[PDB]
């Protein structure tokens, strides 16, 4: 189940990085 | 699956739909004023007309001064006592008529100015002569901005309206036409005209109005007429801030379905300028293109029509949209650069023909208008 | 037949148009005699007082801004004037075998004070 | 005047950029917050990862902060730069 | 109406500081008029002084200056 040359990248975050990213968007 | 979200297409005239246009204007209409603090101003009529003359639109149309209506001719719809009170009341002898002031709703929100009877006579005469010229075939489009009093009723004055000239015009149309369709794009509901022709199938009254806690309160979707006039009174309730694309995608399917289902012989179009953005009492977000697209779309059907101007309480915007609508009826699109008129100082800061819409929320969701137009289309299936 | 109009409305429906322990009376009063006498803060809420000055100065000269310290000077001066006048009134009352200041008690004080 | 009131959402550009700046400042200078971004750095820089790496990265992010906090799965796809954000607050516990 | 802003309980507070134990009810509205006419004397002179300095703003200095004229000096605000 190895996913080589991946294209979908996941960022797991708390409320701080989420609110920062929401302000960026 | 009835409402479709479509962007507002640019207004294009039809060169194969040339219409003989009759213009009804009495130079006196404007010299009448409801009051000092009052929003309704008949002065908007002559700055609209000054834009007609200075655009050179009088060379493509015939200007008429309709004979003012007498007492009886007004009594074709109203009672004798109401017209008798209207023809006799002045601001001087207001204390001599106190019972009739509250009986006929005249004195507050419909004030007594001393040119009241003459103003009503000019409006009613303009509407009736436009209908008469449509009957004899002397013109295809009759333009009369002197009237539009769609809130007036049989024995009362409401909504800054005293003589319901539109009912008189539809009455004069009914003597030669079997089916007359009345379209009201005024932001208020055409309660007087709909109430007058509620029980008849000869007149279909369609009103595109804001329906909230707004004047006159009538105009629920379930109001479809009683008796023989059942499903012959279409009410289209709208919310605040409807823009040009939304109003077009509501107006064109409903009027198209009425056209191919009711099949009228004459059309009365109430062009209330209070549907425009920035109005004192209106709450819509229509630009002048959005207001005039209704007039251009109803012009495409070829039915002999009577364009009658109604509301509009900011004089500059209603004058500009009436000039654009009148120019559209001559199969021309007026350039967005105003000519020099005597009221040029109103149209600042750009001094152009366009009425700019506000950036306020179009809260008329597609689901609500889809349900509204679905029930309207379902009620229209019985009008064949 | 005398008649009068009160509706003041030529037409009706104007809205639908298009246009437990309890102290004896006086003990709490003397307690907050002591409270407002041992205290020095300013008893007429400020904003309301400032406004009193704007609407009343307007007459002598429009567009007259007031340094903040000024409306505080008007307050102090006004509270001093009224506490002095109210001491005198209480006296003008305790004079007439009574314990309740009444308007007359202050139309007099001001006459003897000569401020009238 | 330039945009015919269609640029009203740009009236507070200074305040929103200031709030973004403040959020970045408390983003690096908070305990149990900067190591989450360090784990994001290790996940993004080291490509060719299987699923099991993604779950252990998820619980390793979870173990950094409190048990009552909210997780967010901000998915990015190189093709199309499409950021899907998913709410898994107290869901993987 | 800004005058009615000088509220009853405030006039009661002034009476309490003044040592009054029972205030008639008709006093409250007498104290307004007396208050007004007095302020309307100081502030008048406060402004004469103001429009003598060609100043458009009034100062607390001009206020205590108008009090000195009336007679009731006020210490604590300058001069
Ligand atoms: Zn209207």
């Amino acid at each position: 189940g190895i996913i080589q040359n991946r294209s979908i990248f996941n960022l797991f975050a708390n409320t701080n990085i989420y609110i920062f990213f929401r302000h960026w968007t | 699956m009835v409402y479709e979200a479509t962007p507002f297409d640019p207004i294009t005239v039809k060169p194969s739909d040339k219409r003989r246009v009759a213009y009804f204007y009495d130079a006196d209409v404007g010299n009448y004023a409801y009051g000092a603090g009052h929003p309704m101003k008949p002065h908007r009529i002559r700055m609209a007309h000054s834009l007609i003359m200075n655009y050179g639109l009088y060379k493509k149309m015939e200007i008429y001064r309709a004979k003012p209506a007498t007492k009886q001719e007004m009594c074709q719809f109203h009672t004798d006592e109401y017209i008798d009170f209207l023809s006799r009341v002045t601001p001087d002898n207001l204390e001599m008529f106190k019972r009739e002031s509250v009986k006929f709703n005249v004195g507050d929100d419909c004030p007594v100015f001393d040119g009241l009877y003459e103003y009503c006579s000019i409006s009613g005469g303009g509407s009736m002569e436009g209908a008469a010229r449509l009957n004899r075939g002397k013109c295809d489009v009759a333009v009369n901005y002197a009237g539009g009093l769609h809130h007036a009723k049989k024995s009362e004055a409401s909504g800054f309206c005293y003589l319901n000239d539109i009912v008189l015009g539809i009455i004069e149309l009914l003597r030669y036409h079997p089916r007359v369709l009345y379209i009201d794009i005024d932001v208020h509901h055409g309660d007087g005209v709909e109430e007058a022709f509620y029980t008849t199938d000869r007149v279909m009254t369609c009103s595109f109005h804001k329906y909230g806690e707004f004047f006159p309160g009538t105009g629920e979707l379930r109001d479809i007429g009683v008796g023989a006039g059942k499903n012959y009174a279409v009410n289209v309730p709208l919310r605040d801030g409807i823009d040009d694309a939304t109003y077009r995608s509501v107006f064109e399917p409903v009027i198209k379905k009425i056209m191919e289902w009711y099949q009228p012989s004459a059309v009365v179009l109430q062009c209330g300028g209070d549907s425009l953005s920035g109005d004192r009492l209106g709450c819509f977000n229509l630009s002048m293109e959005g207001h005039a697209n209704c007039v251009n779309y109803v012009k495409s059907f070829g039915i002999p029509m009577m364009v009658v101007g109604g509301g509009g309480y900011t004089m500059r915007n209603v004058a500009r949209t009436w000039c654009f609508e009148t120019g559209l009826l001559n199969n021309v699109v007026l350039d967005k650069d105003l000519p020099y008129n005597e009221y040029y100082e109103y149209y600042g800061p750009d001094y152009k023909l366009s009425v700019r819409p506000s950036n306020m929320f179009n809260v008329n969701t597609p689901e609500y208008l889809d349900k509204v137009m679905t029930n309207i289309f379902a009620n229209l299936e019985n009008t064949k | 037949a005398r008649t009068k109009q009160t509706a003041r409305k030529s037409t009706g429906g104007k809205a639908p148009r298009k246009q437990p322990h309890r102290y004896r009376p006086g003990t709490v009063a003397l307690r907050e005699i002591r409270r407002y006498q041992k205290s020095t803060e300013l008893l007429i809420r400020k904003l309301p007082f400032q406004r009193l000055v704007r609407e009343i100065a307007q007459d002598f000269k429009t567009d007259l801004r007031f340094q903040s310290s000024a409306v505080m000077a008007l307050q102090e001066a006004s509270e001093a004037y009224l506490v002095a006048l109210f001491e005198d009134t209480n006296l003008a009352a305790i004079h007439a075998k009574r314990v309740t200041i009444m308007p007359k008690d202050i139309q007099l004080a001001r006459r003897i004070r000569g401020e009238r | 005047q330039a945009y015919n009131n269609k640029a009203f959402k740009l009236y507070t550009i200074d305040k929103v950029t200031q709030s973004l700046v403040k959020h970045a400042h408390t983003l690096m200078t908070d305990a149990k917050t900067a190591e989450i971004m360090a784990l994001f750095v290790k996940d993004r820089n080291a490509s060719t990862t299987s699923a099991k790496d993604q779950i252990i990265y998820r619980l390793q992010v979870r173990s950094h902060m409190s048990n009552t906090e909210n997780m967010f799965r901000i998915e990015f796809d190189k093709r199309t730069l499409h950021v899907s954000i998913q709410y898994i607050a107290l869901d993987d516990l | 109406d800004n005058i009615q802003g000088i509220t009853k309980p405030a006039i009661r507070r002034l009476a309490r500081r003044g040592g009054v134990k029972r205030i008639s009810g008709l006093i409250y509205e007498e104290t307004r008029g007396v208050l007004k006419v007095f302020l309307e004397n100081v502030i008048r002179d406060a402004v004469t002084y103001t429009e003598h300095a060609k100043r458009k703003t009034v100062t607390a200095m001009d206020v205590v200056y108008a009090l000195k004229r009336q007679g009731r000096t006020l210490y604590g605000f300058g001069g």
